DNA sequence: TTCCGGTCAT
RNA sequence: UCGACCAGGA
């Protein structure tokens, strides 16, 4: 995780998918004074071991597209950085039945 | 947190006049308009460009245009849309039509 | 009388299924057409008294089958062809799902 | 009409039709790999006559008796014998089984579904196809050569010796007459 | 439907495949050559040449004939015929993708242009979308101007590696009208400005390669790139462009009809100039004519002006128009239809009506039928209201028997005769009780349509009870409204099961109930309350007898 | 195709008959009765096929089966006499 | 438009809502799967209200002379005074009307406790009053252990979902949450015994129904809900016959458009 | 040559038929819509066999009229020559371009020209018939063709044969 | 937005 | 008899 100030240079981030398996992500300060996660409407959410999405997907005789889905670059997909494909897990507040849960696949 | 803002939206929309809707439509709105990634409008420009049927979405801002490049591009109706029945003269599954009907046999001879 | 757009969004909403189809088949359009059970078209030369059935090019005369649809929608497809766009209408669905 | 056991999926462009010849290359509903009911595979099913006139004959009866359980709510003499099954049993306008009857009985070998038994468990350790397996057990071969030419798909299937040996056990259970 | 049976199975669409025609398909269907564009006089001798329509295809003037095919006019669809261009022509609809293909493949060679061996094109690759692919792929490759045929692989950049050659620079396009013309610039400078030819653009494509196709938007089986060039022409017959006969003696012919007699006109005009005196470009001057009409005969809603009016201003009614949205086909005929069994009056309000009720006037009754099934349950009432007439009400006015044949009851010698026969049908008026769709438009609730019970009344007014109004949203200023009749045992079921008013009562879009009561009962019942108020027995005992389900408990 | 049909064990589907499908089922059966179908049920003097249909279904004396699909297109099957009719 | 948006849109047989495309839309329809048309506004009592008046009214203490059923309620009053196994179900029951207000102040933030929910329960006991004819007087029948155990008996049955597993099971237990709350909040020791004399008899029934109804409250496999919500929001659009914001329909068709520069943009900042 | 496949059919039943023996009916007509067909993928349709066991499965219902269509599974027995299939039958019909030999429920064609030539046809023959040195060819007589090829047509199927190679001819 | 006479003329 | 326009109804 690396934290820039202004900005960085775009012949230095092309840098970041060139040693794998690790991984790098780009954060700017000016985004991480608040947590967003912390926001009256922002429900939690949840990852899922490649192993309770496979799951998901069997309870529910769904295919991996049929999944409702999150944004790769989703401000709550960077705070907890999914990948393509990992499934989000969210649970929330309803009036018409307590807590709700739905799930977001990735793109 | 959007879909619950455009919801909220909505609801104000609606309750400005004085009127009340049941959550769940404008809910269910306001969700068809979210899960597919972000703000997906109710219009030409969004929803009727999904990767429904094309018989569907032909039914609808632009038909020969959306047509032309169905056999283009050689698409695949599934006919699961109600649309797509109703321009065939099918039953669709819908409601009556959301299952099959049969006669056992068995069951057939112990009446009587 | 007129069962346009909205009274059809109407009955759908009732999920009064058959009695749309009635709308729109029997009391309206309702056509038979022939198919080629190989190439999804109209062609079929379809002579309903000796049985022969034919459909030269994707030759036949054993692959055929018949169907009921709005002569508006036969018309909408032959149309189509008019316009070099082909339409296959298959009996069975080959894509699962 | 009356559909097959396998869904071929026809993408438009019918066209490959091959020949049939005795190339073993029967139409795409009698290669040796066929399905059953069940879902099961199973090798094709190649019938001898006589061997036919015995599997007929043996539903057209079973026929007859389930035709009952509701019903209450040598040579020239088989030719009788049978007629009855099927103004009993068959449509009586399927002038084509009256036709396979006489035919699948005159030209038959065997009498005993014991001696049908001896010549399939004879003739299904050649590992031969079905369809020779069946023209060995209705054709009569005094020769290899009479053999291995009016069933050409045979050739270089197996040494003329033992396809003789075969036809010797072959005329030496062929029912009398 | 249709009527005459046919020993070919019948089954349901399941699956629509979209394609596109191969002018070899178009003419193994094809069963007119069409030569001619004329339409009949074999030399005013009525008839029709076997040039256009009929030339093997359908007919008119009541005549058998569909190539033998007979049954004749209605049952014969159309047997489409083709007809041989002169040079390939595009289609109008397609140019855009042609273009955006071309930009995408090198010609010479053709073939793309960037490989598994350029990074950016791989993320390209592995999406699986057709409308996605091609819409990354040519924002991809449709800057690179130069046919690559040494890149450096996954190495070094000092490494070249080899694949296909012809570096043939790739010449940028632009879009004039319906051709395609693109600049090549040489270095040393200044552009090299030339039109495509369709015979060779249509060349380029046919080269494409197999998995060329497929990475790019398509389908090896039912569309080729190399489709989107017309080399045959379908021609859609008479009942798609039906004529109109003012009895004899005069015409009708249709628009296509007319569209099709131009493009074969300038079609003819053009191959006698390629065998005769051919001032080589002064025929381009006569395929552009092919390419145009060609062209307007599908769409004729374009940007390049000429809107190809036909003689008297008229704009022509070109295929894509007959599809476009509302009042046409899809929308207009389709999604919506016009249907028999409906009639519609003016409404009025009567207090004596139960809720789920509505007033029938005799006359419609009269006039909407049922097809009952003569059953040993009716046999007795059935034959009593054909007896009855198609005049009186409680009646009928068409019987039906097996053998698919329509007695009409008002005519037949046989009228007062005939026995009904168990499983015939008798087509009776309507009855008190017999479950119809109401309904008032504009309809945007599920309550705009509601089952009622008929209640054949005299005069001539659709009356319904009050409290359904709100729902419909009616008033009797002069409002209309529409009354459509079930037809099987088993519509009706799905009318009086799911529809009936009396279930619409609560409403869903505002868990709610949706009907109340107004004016009078309503201002009525607040009187009628009023601790003040008192009522004295000869009275009190009317309106007792007045709730029919009073238990007579004074 | 089995592997699309489900076990009458396993089963998922709502207990309970839904009101399109006994609508239909009551249609359906009415149309049959109404072709001169066989009648599961002493007419108790009816003579109208959703009025019988209404009662056979009452008695659960018809010889129906719905076949509920699901979005993957797996199907489970009941029958009209299992299915609670409440409504 | 909103229409053809949502044609396809309908509840299918596992509860859950979608396309043409099996693409999951809602899990269950209205996340609760209920049929708007049963549905009535209730009142969560176990909100508002001071702490206070909370005890005084849901508190039962079977240790103490003052916190106890008065036995002129219940049958076996004085012979439960003290007994501390049943103080155990007694104070299980507190601590989770106790978890419920704290919920339910976690999801309506407002204090409005009027919502839209399956299940008249006032009236089925209003009934169940009048039905048997209950009088005020003489003593209830119930063991406590009668109603605290009969009252989870219930939840047990009010399935919306059925699936034989944890992931659906797990749905089913969220698709009712909040109508427990208020079954809970109506169907508590004091409540069933001090405010509605309920008999065993009416006890039972009263379950029996809430049971029963609830069951027929679900939403129907089959329900085309899309079309529905549509003219549901649609329709009320047409009646639209018309501080300083956007407005209605104008803003609505703002809102259908997602257009990017709204007339008015505003945000408020607390 | 003669087989034994595994067919099945779509029959439609009118809600007539709903009655106790449905099963009865169906089966009923299953063989009469087969038994005695003929078609070019499966040839001369004779038997069907196990008529007890054969399988109707749940039939379902149309949707406009009661009938319902179930998809009656069977097995039986078939028969298709082929070219090149060697068989033996009865001669049926003789004329001055050869005679045609009946091979089971099939009727092949020999030619003139097809046989060999020490074979002429005598016409002043009662009945008609073929003259060789020491063979001789008429109506009853059995003969042993070789198929050289096959044409399919409406409800039969009819065959070229000859008699011109070795082990080929009387019997 | 939807649904539902007269005139002129091609 | 395919249409376009005008006027009008809820
Ligand atoms: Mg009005
Ligand atoms: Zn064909
Ligand atoms: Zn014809
Ligand atoms: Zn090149």
């Amino acid at each position: 995780i690396f934290v820039y100030q202004n900005n960085i240079t775009p012949s230095a981030m092309k840098l970041v998918p060139s040693i794998p398996p690790a991984t790098i992500e780009t954060f700017n300060e000016a985004a991480l004074v608040v947590n967003i996660t912390h926001h009256e409407l922002v429900p939690k959410h949840i990852r899922l071991s490649s192993d309770e999405k496979r799951e998901l997907l069997k309870r529910y005789r769904l295919k991996e597209s049929q999944l409702p889905r999150i944004q790769r670059a989703d401000p709550v997909a960077l705070y907890l950085g999914l990948k393509r494909g990992e499934v989000v897990k969210i649970i929330r507040k309803s009036e018409t039945s307590g807590r709700y849960a739905s799930y977001r696949i990735c793109m | 947190a959007g879909r619950a803002a455009l919801y909220k939206e909505v609801y104000n929309v609606i309750a400005s006049d004085g009127s009340y809707v049941n959550y769940r439509h404008m809910a269910l709105l306001v969700d068809v308009m979210t899960t597919q990634g972000g703000l997906t409008s109710v219009t030409r420009h969004g929803f009727n460009r999904s990767n429904t049927g094309a018989l569907m979405r032909c039914s609808f801002e632009e038909t020969v245009e959306i047509l032309f490049e169905a056999g283009a591009s050689a698409e695949l109706d599934d006919c699961r849309g109600v649309s797509e029945n109703v321009i065939l003269g099918q039953m669709a599954p819908i409601g009556t039509g959301a299952f099959d009907v049969m006669i056992d046999e068995e069951s057939l001879v112990k009446y009587m | 009388l007129r069962f346009g757009e909205m009274e059809r969004d109407c009955m759908i909403a009732h999920g009064a299924a058959s009695f749309l189809k009635e709308r729109l088949m029997e009391a309206s359009d309702a056509f038979r057409v022939h198919i080629c059970g190989i190439c999804g078209l109209m062609t079929v030369i379809a002579k309903l008294n000796h049985n022969q059935f034919e459909c030269k090019g994707c030759d036949n005369k054993i692959d055929i089958y018949q169907i009921h649809i709005p002569y508006a929608a036969k018309l909408l497809f032959q149309e189509l062809m008019a316009m070099n766009i082909t339409p296959r209408l298959y009996t069975d669905r080959s894509r699962d799902f | 009409s009356t559909s097959t056991f396998q869904t071929r999926r026809r993408r438009l462009k019918k066209v490959e039709e091959e020949e049939n010849a005795a190339t073993l290359q029967l139409g795409q509903e009698f290669q040796l790999k066929q399905i059953n009911h069940q879902g099961e595979e199973e090798e094709l099913i190649a019938l001898n006559l006589s061997e036919a006139r015995l599997v007929i004959k043996e539903a057209l009866v079973e026929r007859r008796r389930a035709f009952k359980r509701s019903q209450k709510k040598t040579r020239e003499k088989e030719l009788e014998s049978i007629d009855v099954l099927l103004e009993q049993t068959t449509g009586g306008n399927n002038k084509d089984l009256k036709n396979t009857m006489q035919y699948l009985t005159n030209f038959s070998r065997f009498r005993d579904q014991e001696t049908v038994g001896a010549v399939i468990q004879l003739l299904k350790s050649t590992g031969l196809h079905p369809f020779e397996v069946a023209q060995l057990g209705s054709l009569a071969c005094d020769t290899a050569d009479e053999a291995k030419t009016l069933i050409p798909s045979l050739n270089n299937k197996i040494s003329d010796d033992e396809l003789e040996r075969i036809l010797k056990e072959l005329s030496n259970l062929e029912t009398l007459y | 439907v249709g009527q005459q049976y046919s020993s070919a199975p019948l089954r349901t669409v399941k699956e629509v495949q979209f394609g596109l025609f191969s002018p070899e398909e178009v003419r193994a269907i094809s069963v007119a050559k069409i030569r001619f564009p004329e339409t009949m006089d074999e030399t005013q001798t009525r008839a029709k040449i076997g040039g256009l329509n009929d030339p093997r295809l359908g007919s008119i003037d009541r005549n058998l004939k569909c190539q033998t095919c007979q049954e004749g006019m209605n049952e014969c669809p159309g047997h489409f015929g083709h007809i041989d261009l002169a040079k390939p022509v595009f289609h109008v609809g397609f140019i855009a993708k042609i273009k955006k293909v071309c930009e995408c493949v090198c010609m010479h060679c053709g073939k793309l242009l960037l490989d598994e061996h350029n990074e950016l094109m791989r993320q390209a690759l592995a999406i699986k979308d057709s409308k996605k692919r091609f819409a990354a792929i040519w924002t991809l490759c449709k800057t690179k101007m130069v046919c690559e045929t040494d890149v450096p692989s996954e190495d070094d950049p000092t490494q070249l590696v080899s694949r296909g050659g012809c570096g043939n620079t790739q010449p940028t396009i632009r879009k004039d009208g319906l051709k395609l013309v693109g600049s090549w610039k040489k270095d040393r400078d200044e552009p090299e400005l030339r039109v495509l030819s369709t015979e060779e653009i249509l060349n380029i494509f046919k080269h494409i390669s197999v998995k060329d196709f497929t990475s790019l938007g398509f389908n090896e089986v039912f569309s080729r790139p190399e489709w989107m060039i017309l080399t045959c022409l379908p021609v859609p017959p008479p009942p798609v462009r039906p004529s109109i006969s003012f009895n004899e003696s005069q015409r009708g012919e249709d628009d296509l009809t007319f569209k099709l007699a131009d493009i074969l006109k300038a079609n003819i005009s053009l191959e006698t100039l390629e065998h005769n005196g051919a001032p080589h470009h002064a025929i381009e001057e006569a395929e552009s004519l092919l390419q145009f009409h060609v062209a307007t005969y599908m769409d004729n809603d374009i940007a390049g002006q000429p809107q190809a009016l036909q003689k008297s201003g008229r704009p022509v009614k070109s295929i894509r128009a007959r599809l476009k949205g509302k009042e046409g086909r899809i929308r207009g005929n389709l999604m919506g239809k016009r249907v028999d069994f409906s009639a519609r009056t003016v409404i009025s309000g009567d207090p004596n009506l139960e809720l789920d009720q509505v007033g029938v006037p005799k006359s419609i009754a009269k006039t909407l039928t049922y097809p009952e099934v003569v059953t040993p349950y009716n046999i007795d009432r059935l034959t009593q209201l054909v007896r009855n007439g198609p005049n009186e009400h409680p009646g009928a006015k068409y019987v039906i028997r097996d053998s698919g044949d329509r007695i009409d009851l008002r005519y037949s010698k046989r009228a007062g005769d005939i026995q009904l026969q168990y499983g015939w049908k008798v087509e009776r008026h309507i009855m008190d009780n017999d479950p119809v769709l109401f309904n008032r438009q504009p309809s945007l609730h599920k309550m705009s349509m509601m089952a009622h019970r008929v209640k054949v009344i005299p005069y001539s007014t659709f009356r319904l009870n009050l409290s359904v109004t709100s729902p419909y949203n009616a008033d009797f200023d002069g409002d209309e409204m529409n009354l459509h009749v079930p037809q099987s045992e088993e519509t009706r079921a799905e009318l009086s099961q799911l529809c009936a008013v009396p279930l619409q009562i609560v409403s869903p879009q505002s868990n709610k109930p949706c009907m109340g009561i107004v004016q009078d009962t309503l201002c009525g019942i607040r009187k009628l309350t009023l601790r003040d108020t008192f009522i004295e027995l000869d009275q009190v005992l009317n309106m007792l007898y007045w709730v029919p389900d009073w238990d007579g408990v004074i | 195709l089995k592997e699309k049909a489900i076990p009458k064990d396993q089963r998922a589907t709502t207990p309970y008959m839904t009101k399109y499908e006994r609508a239909r089922i009551l249609g359906t059966r009415a149309l049959q009765i109404s072709m001169n179908a066989p009648v599961f049920v002493d007419l108790e003097g009816e003579t109208d096929p959703l009025r019988i249909a209404m009662k056979e279904l009452a008695e659960k004396k018809i010889p129906l089966v719905i076949r509920r699909y699901l979005p993957d297109g797996s199907f489970e099957d009941w029958s009209v006499e299992e299915l609670i009719v409440d409504l | 438009r909103l229409v053809k948006a949502l044609e396809d849109i309908m509840v299918h047989y596992d509860n859950t809502t979608r396309n043409s495309l099996g693409n999951v839309i809602q899990f269950i329809y209205g996340e609760d799967g209920m049929d708007a048309a049963h549905i009535e506004k209730q009142s969560l009592d176990t909100i508002g209200g001071s702490d206070a008046a909370f005890e005084k009214r849901y508190r039962v203490d079977l240790l103490n002379t003052d916190h106890t059923l008065d036995p002129s309620l219940l049958e076996s009053g004085s012979e439960i005074l003290g007994d501390l196994k049943l103080q155990v179900l007694l104070d299980e029951e507190y601590k989770q009307l106790v978890k419920d207000r704290k919920f339910l102040r976690e999801v309506f933030v407002d204090g409005e406790a009027n919502w839209p929910l399956p299940v008249n329960i006032r009236r089925i006991i209003q009934n169940a009053q009048q039905t048997f004819h209950i009088d005020h007087t003489k003593p209830s029948d119930l063991t406590i252990k009668d109603i605290v155990l009969g009252v989870k008996d219930l939840q047990e049955n009010l399935l919306v979902l059925r699936g034989k597993n944890e992931i659906i099971q797990n749905a089913q237990r969220d698709a009712v949450t909040l109508f427990c709350c208020l079954l809970r909040s109506r169907l508590a020791t004091r409540r069933v015994l001090q405010e509605y004399r309920l008999t065993k008899q009416a006890f039972d029934w009263v379950l029996s129904n809430i049971e029963a109804q609830f069951l027929r409250s679900v939403v129907h496999p089959g329900e085309m809900v899309g079309v529905l919500a549509a003219q549901s929001i649609g329709e009320p659009a047409t009646q639209m016959t018309l501080k300083k914001v956007t407005s209605g329909v104008p803003r609505l068709k703002e809102i259908l458009n997602v257009a990017k520069n709204m007339k008015t943009p505003s945000l408020t900042v607390y | 040559m003669f087989f034994i496949k595994d067919l099945s059919l779509n029959i439609t039943l009118h809600p007539s038929f709903f009655g106790p023996r449905m099963k009865q009916y169906l089966k009923t007509k299953l063989l009469e819509e087969v038994e005695g067909s003929c078609t070019g993928k499966f040839g001369y349709i004779l038997c069907v066999l196990d008529y007890d066991n054969i399988d109707i499965q749940r039939g379902r219902i149309l949707p406009t009229d009661g009938s319902a269509e179930f998809n009656v599974k069977y097995r039986a027995v078939v028969f298709k020559p082929f070219k090149g299939e060697v068989v033996d039958g009865t001669v049926v019909s003789c004329s001055q371009h050869g005679f045609e030999v009946q091979v089971g429920p099939m009727k092949v064609f020999v030619t003139k020209h097809l046989m060999p030539q020490d074979l002429t046809f005598n016409a002043g023959s009662n009945p008609p018939s073929y003259q060789s040195s020491e063979d001789v060819i008429t109506i009853k007589s059995r003969i042993r063709v070789k198929i050289e090829g096959c044409i399919s047509q409406v409800s039969s199927i009819h065959a070229i044969g000859s008699i011109k190679e070795d082990y080929l001819g009387a019997i």
